[PDB]
């Protein structure tokens, strides 16, 4: 009906959802937020969401939300800004995830040169990854 | 393993008168378990439960009587000699045995409890009442007065109810939520006309100087919810108008959820501006620093079209959180705020005379010794291009190349001066530009390009001849590419091949020799094309074949183009 | 480690036609000065949507 | 971000302007950044120091 005309109203009836929605049904709504602020509201606002986005989404789906603001922050501030938000993500998403979000950041701290990080990354992420089963990453490791 | 545990512990994992004499055995061993060791109350109970069990009512009596002495502060004992009392429907014993108990005991709340909940079991319901009478003398705590009125309401004597509540109110009334439980009562009983007075009566109590918020969103909330929306509105507005903005977050919300149903557009925009106004107004509080909280205050106090002196205010504010760095990353954002307070003050306010001083202060603010901002440099000479101050902007933008020589400083007064059509002016600001950073090769373009558009073709011949001398260009290539355009362009082309060559005594790169014999074939003059894959023929015999593979192809093109098919075995016998 | 090749990615200078030899940075601008004082002087130019609850309200 | 000003700059200069045969002089320095990177991409920690 309104668009950015209201916006400032808007962003009340998006904090009035989210103060009291539940984490099963609040990933719809911080989407839908977001786009709201992306497409009209200044640039730290929608990365605020998500920043939300991806702790107050329950557990079995964080991770589509950290992948979110790692793309986002991405496409505007580059691979160099992207880095705190890895590391976020390797020390709170579960296990199988944080191992795939460790291989993630390698790749960028190779791609990019910093190979003494991208080591820790392998290493930290080496001792919750068993040799004898999750044979792919030791495999990556190895190459 | 071996054995250290599934074994070794494991292995140890496992390995008629004569119902009289049995009673005798007991309590020898009761008794003498007793004289070994009194204060081991549970023995006591255990022998005292033990004679009821036989019967043997009087016995247990006594000894629950004997266990008293030993511990008479012990609730459990009072419970056990108490139940057991009751147990065997002694009813009088048993409320012998309470009334000793909340006699010596009055703060042990068991007592009341069972005592009053017996009584009322038993329906001597006027006995209840007296014991919840005798308790609530002792102005028990909180939870001792909502038992006495859960009773009289299970039997729905409300105005009973009513009465304690109101004695309640006068032993526990600091607690606000018993004030507003009593309100509920009252409403939920549909006595609203005395669950309003029991709201203004809480106001009253708690002082209409330290207004208590609780009372006033309960209240609130409650003509809300009797439609009695005015006098809804008229409680929150009267909250905000009497209480500091540290506190009303709760006020503010149930404000702009009673106006966002019960009200209407106008007031539903005017409430939300105002908690955004407090709720900014907040997090500039928590850190000054918050950029972005000052850039959306502004935004929204811009546009609600709020009064000139308040948004001007809140600009000072904003600017007063300066950096504590030298560094120009955290300037980048800050320095917009005072961009947006000068485009307030010229386009919004219409004082330029306001407006200049915003731009000046920039510029007393920013080091400019360690960085410069162009932004605010440019954007003040313009400001004073407007207003037809050009004798001005000449002097803003000249101590911008004073204090600090920079790109944009001098591509943006250039560009200012050709605007103007002051073609004297801008050439000397490009020499300031040129001796500001000579390996610009890029701007000898732009200087010889001003050269060229006035159509002084001497004029710019020197700039470049001038060019092709300085060292150490940013990338001579882009300018012997400028030079060569230009030399074609204007038909000198015996001086464009004198340019080219004079270019090959400083390289024989591959691609310069591919374009200098590719020069000549847009001559038309493909018999310099030729000697010139010649010359990169027989000159250039120790350059590798691989490299020369493009080189010798080259010509291939060149003739095949030609279709001479006596020079092809020309160029394939090299 | 000198790790860091995002470094590589800036160069200047490539084709060789730099004579790679300057002046002393004083008595160097003064050459770019005086060579671009014997600059020629003249000059020619002439350069001539629907609100319903609203509508019935005002 | 000094590097970005530098690489910002020497590209924007190389994609402003084309020709038909004094282009030659010019390298399509982007691509041979990529190439340079490419070859720079292969490095190694250092041995022998000690032990
Ligand atoms: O001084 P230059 O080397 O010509 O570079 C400037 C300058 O960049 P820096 O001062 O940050 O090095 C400008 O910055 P300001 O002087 O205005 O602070 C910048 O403007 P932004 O900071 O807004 O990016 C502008 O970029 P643009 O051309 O996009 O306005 C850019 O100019 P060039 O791109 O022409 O070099």
């Amino acid at each position: 009906r309104y668009g950015g005309k209201k916006l400032e109203r808007a962003r009340d009836l998006f904090e009035q959802c989210l103060e009291n929605c539940p984490p099963t049904h609040a990933k719809y709504i911080f989407l839908l937020y977001a786009k709201l602020e992306e497409e009209h509201g200044l640039a730290r606002h929608a990365l605020s969401i998500y920043n939300r986005a991806c702790s107050g989404v329950d557990r079995a789906d964080m991770h589509s939300m950290y992948n979110i603001y790692i793309k986002k922050v991405q496409e505007m501030y580059g691979i160099a800004q992207c880095r705190p938000i890895f590391e976020r993500a390797i020390s709170e998403l579960p296990e199988d995830k944080s191992r795939a979000m460790s291989l993630r950041y390698a790749q960028l701290e190779t791609t990019v040169g910093e190979i003494d990080r991208a080591r820790a990354i392998y290493a930290h992420a080496a001792e919750i990854s068993d040799p004898k089963v999750h044979v792919k990453f030791w495999d990556t490791w190895k190459n | 393993q071996i054995t250290a545990e599934q074994l070794l512990r494991e292995a140890k994992e496992r390995e008629p008168d004569e119902l009289k004499e049995y009673q005798r055995k007991k309590r020898k061993e009761f008794e003498d378990g007793i004289r070994k060791n009194r204060m081991q109350l549970a023995n006591w109970i255990k022998y005292g439960k033990w004679e009821e069990s036989i019967g043997e009512i009087q016995r247990a009596r006594s000894v629950f009587e004997r266990a008293l002495d030993v511990d008479h502060r012990s609730i459990s004992i009072w419970l056990q000699y108490a139940e057991m009392e009751m147990r065997c429907k002694q009813i009088n014993h048993a409320r012998n045995v309470f009334d000793r108990a909340i006699t010596i005991m009055p703060r042990a709340m068991q007592f009341w409890l069972k005592y009053s909940y017996m009584e009322e079991v038993i329906e001597n319901i006027p006995g209840a009442r007296q014991i919840f009478e005798r308790w609530i003398e002792w102005e028990p705590p909180e939870q001792a007065w909502q038992t006495y009125i859960n009773f009289e309401l299970r039997y729905k004597e409300i105005d009973r109810a009513r009465s304690v509540y109101q004695r309640f109110l006068h032993v526990h009334g600091i607690n606000v939520q018993n004030w507003i439980k009593y309100a509920k009562f009252e409403e939920r009983n549909g006595y609203i006309g005395n669950a309003r007075a029991a709201y203004e009566k809480a106001m009253e109590y708690f002082g209409e100087e330290d207004i208590n918020e609780t009372v006033l969103v309960a209240f609130a909330l409650f003509e809300e919810r009797q439609k009695e929306h005015e006098r809804a509105r008229g409680i929150f507005k009267y909250g905000l108008d009497n209480l500091p903005s540290n506190r009303t977050e709760e006020i503010f919300k149930h404000y702009t959820q009673h106006e966002k149903k019960f009200g209407e557009r106008v007031g539903i925009e005017d409430v939300i501006i105002s908690k955004r106004k407090t709720q900014y107004e907040k997090m500039v509080e928590e850190n000054g620093y918050n950029y972005d909280a000052w850039f959306d205050y502004l935004r929204l106090l811009e546009n609600e079209e709020t009064d000139r002196e308040e948004v001007e205010d809140v600009y000072e504010r904003a600017i007063a959180n300066i950096p504590p760095h030298s560094e120009k990353r955290y300037w980048r954002r800050y320095i917009y705020l005072w961009i947006n307070y000068a485009l307030y003050e010229e386009l919004v306010a219409k004082d330029f005379d306001r407006a200049r001083q915003v731009y000046k202060a920039c510029i007393d603010i920013i080091p400019h010794k360690t960085f410069t901002f162009a932004k605010v440099w440019i954007m003040f000479a313009h400001f004073e291009i407007r207003q037809l101050d050009l004798n001005a902007a000449r002097k803003i933008m000249g101590v911008a190349i004073g204090k600090c020589p920079k790109d944009k400083l001098f591509r943006a007064y250039i560009d200012l001066e050709l605007q103007l059509r002051e073609f004297d002016r801008c050439r000397k600001l490009y020499e300031k530009f040129l001796e500001s950073s000579p390996e610009s090769s890029q701007t000898w373009i732009k200087f010889a390009e001003l050269e060229t558009l006035l159509g002084d073709t001497d004029r710019s011949r020197a700039v470049f001849t001038i060019a092709v001398q300085q060292p150490a260009l940013d990338m001579p290539e882009l300018l012997w590419k400028a030079y060569i355009d230009f030399e074609i362009a204007c038909e000198e082309h015996e001086k464009a091949r004198d340019l080219y060559e004079t270019l090959l005594q400083r390289t024989n790169h591959i691609k310069v020799w591919i374009s200098m014999a590719e020069f000549e074939q847009t001559i038309g003059n493909f018999e310099g094309a030729r000697k010139a894959f010649e010359r990169a023929n027989q000159s250039l015999e120790n350059a590798e074949k691989e490299e020369r593979l493009m080189l010798l192809e080259a010509w291939k093109e060149c003739e095949t183009k030609s279709g001479d098919q006596e020079a092809l075995k020309r160029v394939e016998t090299m | 480690t000198p790790a860091g090749s995002v470094a590589a990615t800036p160069f200047r200078d490539q084709m060789r036609i730099n004579e790679e030899i300057a002046g002393s940075a004083l008595e160097q601008k003064a050459s770019l000065k005086r060579a671009l004082a014997s600059l020629p002087t003249p000059k020619n130019d002439f350069e001539v949507w629907i609100e319903d609850a609203s509508e019935r309200a005002e | 971000e000094q590097i970005v000003k530098i690489g910002h700059a020497s590209d924007s200069v190389r994609q402003y302007i084309d020709g038909t045969a004094t282009s030659g002089l010019l390298t399509d320095y982007t691509e041979s950044a990529r190439a340079n990177a490419v070859a720079a991409r292969t490095m190694r920690t250092p041995m022998l120091k000690d032990t």
